[PDB]
């Protein structure tokens, strides 16, 4: 039994910014690397963040490097993306998803596959 | 290259004069340089052992803790004692005799009966995991040996990019494999995966970010609370005594203690077992062993048609020797002419160059077209005195060695 | 248009065979492990095929994953009206270090 | 009386018809019933046997961490590595070579110089203590059987008060000691330590609450960090390397690991050694003998003038058999009498009356002058049918027991 | 090599509250009970409380039951003592004292003496 | 006054024998042990008597401990003006469930 879910996400003015969260429960939280997977609507996928087992990489898509930051407790098994200084193209339904791998070793990268998704939380930039 | 020859365990394995098979024996952390007659050297080492999709056999509890402890006592004669918890089975409890009478609260003398529960909390567990030859799966790497950067190659990042890096995977059930090194041919690799390892004496065990191969054996006789398989909420713990204990009961209560972590217990256990490493619900190995036939007769030279390369070589570096007797010697090209053909060999006889001893960058080839280019080269020479000549004409390099 | 490229529309008569195909580099699709995700109208996106060869445990033998070159394809054989969804490869760039998406093929 | 009456391990010493000295063992949680012609039942039972004066002799870490760690790296040829903190006695560390060449920032290829260090911390440790044979005390509860309340006493709680109670405490070197029971004389005590125990070859060991009693050689064998004596603030721990492993070398660092809690380890290792209860700075044992020489001729009989308890009682309850053949029968005397002597007699003739067996509760006395009191007595039948008499004339009692 | 370090001391009002505070070093404070003992000015001394190893037991003397509240941190080995409801008999000088077992059996009490005592901390109640 | 009474005080010349003598009950003295303590002017408490007859290491041998029924008595033979201290004998008593002091005695 695995199952996410996000919260988080409402509608936002743009400029400022927004803390999502996902809630991981049903596997080792602290085992297992995470990402961060948005879609417009009637748009394709677009990857987001990555963040490995300990926390220690990150990687981001060019269109939000330096914008948003991927974080997460292994404590208390949750996730969080700081999304800040937005913009009007980053409305989107986003997911997060577990990693069939922690991360935790040069060929993990390669192996990377997206095992496990949620089901959304629809964040909206109007102004 | 230098990974390759810097490494401690390097075997050097011989083709022949036309040959197409040799055999290779691949072990984590070392490299098999494989040298043949008019072919270009390649570099054969296995980067990755890796198993995935395990199948949870047990689970083994290492620290517990217990909570609503109960009792419940009967006179003799009176019947058996019984309390609600007594059925649950995440509660533990004891049946036991206590001596009773008339000063205890009961009519008669005797023993009485006597029962005390504790429900049954697992703090920390560890997990043991089957391994299966459809879960294997082999990475080697595959470089060639002097395209005249190798001498600045030390790991596997950018061989994507690098046509003369080729990166192949072996698994039991495809132990073939094929892959293309550029303008040096093609190698093959077929490969016997039962001569790997027994991975169907062995479970693959996972206890708190450490990670073990343990005997089938003796996982089986741990003396610990254990499931089979794994469930979601809370699963259903059997023999709950190996950590919980029942001290001096009393005419009414029992004292219920649980036994300390057995956490580093297991560590001293594991102390002959190989550590493997955790990537998600993949599993990591750094010890193996792997016995291949090597394809070669599709390996080439890159290109012979050029021209010896007519400028004049300067020493970069000092020339030093490997841990395997061989020298490398890094060199600066000042010609533009071209890609050419590195005059490199080495003469015992300084006036007439003829070859002794060979080179392990068979047939260097300078490939860029610009001057000052950086080329390191890396030579098996004879026994006592030789000189390592680079170059040709008046400018030529001459460098005195000598080798135990 | 994207990192990687996929047909944004094939259709083929229900019980046929249709296949899927997204072609990208020798950083993403020559080396690393191809994925695919098939995403249901109005659904959360679901794994399909991994390690480029491979179905997770559920996904019936209709579905097949190839790779060939720096090209990996998608295989339904004898296509069924509940498989009518966008369908998504994916995979690790490593001269990017970025992890990528395809565009997308809406089925029908 | 009830916890003699109770614990299973009941001895029956009986003296002499004018005697004075008798032998007995007292062991721990046991009871000893002494039975002399023409005096009173006591009982003789030991209740505390404690130690005292241990100095510690060394302490072992079953726990630790590890914080302020790093590495250094040298070149081959360019001497040993060097950390600021090596020196240091509260860090571990680790010499090791590893490989070093052209593409790792050296000038020549061969083995390196690496070392890597590691503060070292205690969460939590084990002592043990010396045990010396003269700091060894027992106590010893002396009770009079049967003084028409000793049915209500179960227990120590109320000795202090009780002129029919008396506790002694005794010690190698203090092995006499007297003491009065009231209107029913006094007791004479000469006790012997008897507890098999080598304490020049044991440690008195606690860890977390939990103590035993382990050998010297065992405790001398421990592969733990240690440190002698105590110390106040923080001590130097020896032998550091055995909580903490140094695991495969990088080129330029090496991974430092705390093995993991060696409680449950040591838990298994003491699952046969004896098990001590610790109160403070003492020592306190459940197991224990005494081989004491009672002196019994101060012990009188307290109604030796009085009359006999001419009313008429009744049963409280039905007598009942105890785990010793025995009858304990409770009476309840409506007269308003002063101290009488209670008749109570067994006889197989109701004719003759002529007393079969005898009273374990010897002579027996009322006290109170009040109407309907109790008074519990303990009889020694015979075997098979025979008739329990209380009470004199017409308003007796009898009830027929049978013993096998 | 034992120490017992009190303090917490001063003036006070009659009505109000103080927590004495006593630091333990040079032995296991978890592992032995504690005892409190004021002595005012040229008078005797008073036993105040007692304390087991863990807390399991307190013991107050009939002149400050139902106002003062012993209590214990093995954590950090400091003992306290809340006094509420302070009088003018209260002024006395506060040692905390080092019982020589930790009252974990039935024969303690009766075998309890005061090992080490502190150097005490002063405690007066003007008006 | 209180629940062990010692004799207030006690004077003896220097060298002298003496003996201090409190008296309880058998809830408190006649059956616990008996502790007693000197506190020197200005000086916290110092354990001089434990077990009601023992010294700890430390303690000169002129202090010996006695008890005898329901009274302990504490002696010094050989007085010196290093003694003259105030001297509290004390006890647990088991009917109270309270430790107790004596009302003390100042030695001259």
């Amino acid at each position: 039994e695995v199952q996410l879910v996000e919260s988080g996400g409402g509608v936002v003015q743009p400029g400022r910014s927004l803390r999502l969260s996902c809630a991981a429960s049903g596997f080792t939280f602290s085992s297992y690397a995470m990402h961060w997977v948005r879609q417009a609507p009637g748009k394709g996928l677009e990857w987001v963040a990555v963040i490995s087992y300990d926390g220690s990489n990150k990687y981001y898509a060019d269109s939000v490097k330096g914008r948003f930051t991927i974080s997460r407790d292994n404590s208390k098994s949750t996730l969080y993306l700081q999304m800040n200084n937005l913009r009007a193209e980053d409305t989107a339904v986003y997911y997060c998803a577990r990693d069939h791998l922690g991360w935790s070793s040069i060929w993990s990268a390669p192996e990377s596959f997206l095992d496990y998704w949620g089901q959304g939380t629809l964040v909206t930039v109007s102004s | 290259m230098i990974r390759c020859i810097g490494v401690s365990n390097r075997d050097f394995v011989e083709g022949m004069s036309g040959g197409t098979w040799v055999d290779v024996v691949l072990e984590h952390g070392g490299c098999v340089t494989v040298m043949a007659q008019d072919k270009p050297t390649v570099d054969i080492e296995l980067v990755t052992t890796t198993v995935s999709n395990m199948a949870e056999v047990r689970s083994y509890c290492y620290e517990a803790s217990i909570s609503d402890m109960a009792s419940d006592s009967r006179c003799p004669t009176q019947g058996e004692a019984y309390l609600d918890k007594q059925s649950d089975t995440q509660y533990v409890c004891k049946r036991t005799l206590v001596n009773r009478g008339w000063g205890t609260g009961c009519l008669e003398w005797g023993k009485g009966s006597l029962v005390t529960c504790a429900k049954f909390a697992c703090s920390k567990k560890m997990t043991g995991k089957s391994i299966q030859p459809e879960n294997l799966e082999y990475r080697i790497m595959l470089s060639v040996h002097g395209s005249q950067h190798s001498g600045m190659i030390v790991n596997d990042t950018g061989h994507e990019t690098d046509e003369n890096r080729a990166k192949v995977e072996i698994t039991p059930n495809s132990p073939r494999a094929e892959a293309t090194l550029g303008g040096f041919g093609s190698l093959g690799l077929d490969c016997e995966p039962r001569t790997g390892l027994d991975f169907s004496d062995l479970y693959y065990l996972t206890m708190n970010n450490k990670h073990w191969l343990v005997h089938k054996e003796w996982f089986h006789d741990i003396p610990l609370p254990w499931h089979a398989g794994a469930d979601t909420g809370t699963p259903h713990w059997n023999n709950k005594e190996a950590l919980v204990e029942f001290k001096d009961a009393h005419a009414k209560r029992q004292t219920v203690v649980v036994l300390g972590s057995q956490e580093g217990a297991v560590h001293t256990a594991l102390a002959g077992a190989l550590e493997a490493e955790m990537d998600g619900a993949k599993g990591r190995l750094s010890s193996g062993h792997l016995k291949c036939r090597l394809k070669m007769d599709k390996l080439r030279l890159k290109g012979v048609s050029y021209s010896l390369c007519t400028a004049a070589f300067t020493f970069t570096k000092i020339p030093a020797e490997t841990l395997h007797g061989t020298v490398t010697v890094e060199v600066q090209y000042a010609g533009t002419d071209g890609p050419c053909k590195v005059p490199a060999q080495m003469a015992v006889d300084m006036q007439t160059l003829t070859p002794v001893g060979r080179l392990i960058t068979a047939n260097p080839v300078i490939t860029e077209s610009t001057e000052n280019s950086k080329m390191m080269l890396e030579l098996d020479p004879p026994f006592g005195d030789s000189y390592i000549v680079i170059g040709v004409g008046e400018k030529k390099i001459t460098h005195h060695w000598h080798r135990s | 248009q994207s990192v990687l490229t996929q047909p944004p529309s094939v259709s083929a008569a229900p019980g046929q065979k249709v296949t899927i195909s997204c072609s990208g580099s020798s950083s993403n699709i020559g080396n690393n492990y191809v994925s695919w995700y098939q995403q249901l109208p109005g659904t959360a996106p679901k794994l399909l095929i991994y390690d480029s060869n491979k179905r997770p445990s559920g996904i019936p033998d209709r579905f097949s994953g190839s790779k060939s070159g720096t090209s990996a394809t998608l295989g339904i054989t004898g296509l069924q009206t509940g498989d009518e969804a966008d369908y998504y490869c994916g995979t690790w760039d490593s001269s990017l270090s970025v992890w990528v998406f395809g565009g997308g093929t809406k089925l029908t």
